[PDB]
């Protein structure tokens, strides 16, 4: 959350293990940028029950 | 003169003062009443 914006970077990669993040290297290319004009102090994710 | 009428334009509003200085390109939409004193304000002419 800078200069009244919201920059999103994304990257998709398949995985073959069920434990944790792999021992690899991957960059996060920009995907979209859209403006928010209010300061943000807290957040929470959403899950499909 | 375009934005002037004999009746007057009192719709235009400004904040005389705030709790803290505004950051550039920041918009404040809250109409909170400043708690100058420890006592609650409740929108009355009480303690400051």
């Amino acid at each position: 959350n800078i200069d009244g914006y919201f920059k999103i970077y994304s990257k998709h990669t398949p995985i073959n293990l069920v434990r944790d993040l792999p021992q690899g290297f991957s960059a996060l290319e920009p995907l979209v940028d859209l403006p928010i004009g209010i300061n943000i102090t807290r957040f929470q994710t959403l899950l499909a029950l | 003169n375009l934005d002037s009428k004999v009746g007057g334009n009192y719709n235009y509003l400004y904040r005389l003062f705030r709790k803290s200085n505004l950051k550039p390109f920041e918009r404040d939409i809250s109409t909170e009443i400043y708690q100058a004193g420890s006592t609650p304000c409740n929108g009355v002419e009480g303690f400051n």
